[PDB]
């Protein structure tokens, strides 16, 4: 915000390589709308049916806001949208998986705390399509840091100058998510972006 | 919110205009920050009860998620406080206070079952 | 009223007064019958429809075109209108008397005013449905088969809506569970299942009651999904 204010006086942060210019984006949108019509001749009905049945069963097991047919249709629409992005005349498994992930995220985000947590724990398989393990580890580390900061603020009455967390808890949670290596996460750019440091002398993570 | 940040920038610019300086220096920012802090007024109703309740909730939720009874909770809290209480009178007073607070939380506030 | 139907509550799920409900000839109730095998059929049917919408638009088995059906309906409505016969009238009289007596007996036994009453308007509705069925065949007089079909439809819709043994048995299970449970006590699901199977009640009813209680929020899970505890 301050940079934007300073730049506009009267007198590259994302992982993407290069954003497209606005005119090229407009031309791409026009061309995709005009000349792309994806077809669903290669859909896999069995997987969708099994996923819908499992979703309905577990939603009723939780007992709040069951899923319906409508979402599936929306999923199909999203799939076609993805097929329009790549100019594919036929929809493939990648678009279907992306639409499934988006629909499941949207459905889960609307539930209350306990139900949302249970659904997120249960459906980790579908929500992890084309995701980054570094992002998940960062989320775990953020949760641990937030818990530690909350405890410190509640007990001491004020924040401390440094935040530390043992590596063993993160390793155990990664094992729970079936991750056994964290060297790449330490060497990842996300680790440095959030100003985290790893100390092997004490086997700790400091922020 | 960020609107407060924009207001701080505007107040710094206003102070710079008032002092006729051609650039914004940290004095103006400090003055704007002080004025914005003095604008905000805290609500008067109690903090100790909230802190104790938050600590109890955090401990119970951590226990539930990682893998006790009321007596176990009280014993754990006293064990954690051990380094903070020097006399038996203060210890028993705090024990009675936490017992009453736990009873209120379980029965009155319905926070704990 | 609550957003989703509650089978055990029976009545009070309809906010409309009985006066406006008496005007309607038939009332249908649809519920989300959750079957594992049924959902796969629906999903496959939807996907097949979406796929085949692009290529072919043809009648499945002798289905009439929309324009042809419209013109045929208009022609039938304009052309002729039938009326009832004596034997069908006597049969409908007997059936209506029996239905009204049964409804009165049910209201007296249940000790609660039914939100869907039965009156002369229902008899006129049955007459009208029989007349429509006769009109569908352009016959000048209705037959007993049309009256039987109209009575079957009126039963399946209205009597099912109003009388809404399965539900009474579910209510019995609900009352028994409420009496057995206590506030703050924990119960294992296996114990409930064993206790109600020793009473020879179906397991599906118990599971449905448990799901409804979970929806209401009375029952919560303490340790994974094995042991439940009662809340309010």
């Amino acid at each position: 915000v301050v940079g934007s204010h300073v730049r506009h006086h009267p007198s590259p942060n994302t992982y993407g390589v290069e954003p497209l210019p606005q005119e090229v984006l407009k031309k791409y949108i026009i061309y995709a709308k005009e000349r792309v019509h994806p077809k669903l001749n290669q859909m896999d009905q069995d997987k969708v049916a099994k996923m819908y049945s499992d979703l309905r069963k577990e939603s009723m097991a939780t007992g709040s806001i069951p899923i319906t047919v409508r979402h599936i249709e929306s999923m199909i629409r999203m799939a076609e949208a993805h097929a329009r992005i790549h100019l594919r005349d036929y929809v493939i498994e990648d678009d279907v998986n992306m639409a499934i992930r988006v629909m499941l995220e949207s459905f889960i985000d609307t539930q209350k705390f306990s139900v949302m947590r249970s659904m997120r724990k249960t459906f980790a398989r579908y929500l992890s399509f084309r995701r980054d393990n570094n992002e998940l580890l960062l989320f775990i580390l953020k949760q641990l840091v937030a818990e530690q900061v909350t405890y410190q603020r509640n007990r001491f009455g004020a924040q401390q100058d440094t935040i530390e967390v043992p590596e063993k808890d993160l390793v155990d949670k990664a094992r729970q998510i079936n991750i056994h290596n964290l060297s790449a996460f330490y060497d990842s750019e996300l680790f440095r972006m959030n100003k985290f440091s790893h100390d092997l002398k004490r086997k700790m993570i400091l922020q | 919110t960020v609107r407060q940040l924009e207001s701080m920038i505007r107040l710094s610019e206003a102070m710079a205009r008032m002092h006729c300086c051609d650039e914004v220096q940290p004095k103006h920012v400090k003055e704007a920050f002080r004025l914005l802090n003095k604008s905000i007024i805290r609500v008067e109703t109690f903090s100790e009860y909230c802190r104790i309740s938050n600590l109890i909730v955090l401990h119970l939720r951590k226990v539930e998620e990682e893998e006790l009874k009321r007596s176990e909770l009280v014993n754990w809290y006293l064990k954690e406080i051990e380094s903070e209480i020097d006399s038996e009178e203060e210890l028993i007073n705090k024990k009675r206070i936490i017992e009453k607070v736990i009873h209120r939380l379980t029965h009155y506030d319905h926070v704990l079952i | 009223v609550f957003g989703r139907w509650d089978e055990t509550k029976g009545e009070d799920n309809i906010d409309f007064m009985p006066t406006i409900l008496s005007r309607f000839d038939m009332i249908f109730i649809v519920k989300d019958e959750h079957n594992e095998e049924r959902d796969v059929m629906l999903a496959k049917h939807v996907i097949t429809l979406h796929v085949s919408a692009l290529t072919q638009t043809q009648a499945v088995e002798g289905e009439i075109d929309l324009a042809k059906l419209k013109k045929f309906i208009a022609y039938c409505r304009v052309k002729c209108g039938p009326r009832l016969s004596a034997e069908a009238a006597e049969k409908l009289k007997n059936r209506y008397i029996i239905m009204r007596s049964g409804a009165r007996q049910h209201e007296r036994d249940s000790d609660r005013r039914s939100s869907i009453p039965i009156t002369v308007r229902q008899l006129e509705a049955i007459v009208r449905i029989a007349e429509a069925l006769s009109k569908m065949k352009l016959q000048p007089f209705a037959t007993e088969a049309d009256v039987e079909e109209a009575l079957r439809l009126f039963q399946v819709s209205t009597l099912d809506a109003a009388l809404s043994e399965d539900q009474e048995m579910l209510s019995r299970i609900e009352k028994q569970l409420k009496r057995r449970f206590a506030i703050g006590s924990q119960v294992s699901e296996h114990s409930i299942i064993k206790d109600f199977t020793k009473q020879k009640y179906p397991e599906h009813a118990i599971h449905k009651v448990l799901q409804l209680m979970l929806r209401r929020g009375e029952i919560q899970h303490r340790m994974q999904r094995k042991v439940l505890y009662r809340l309010k």
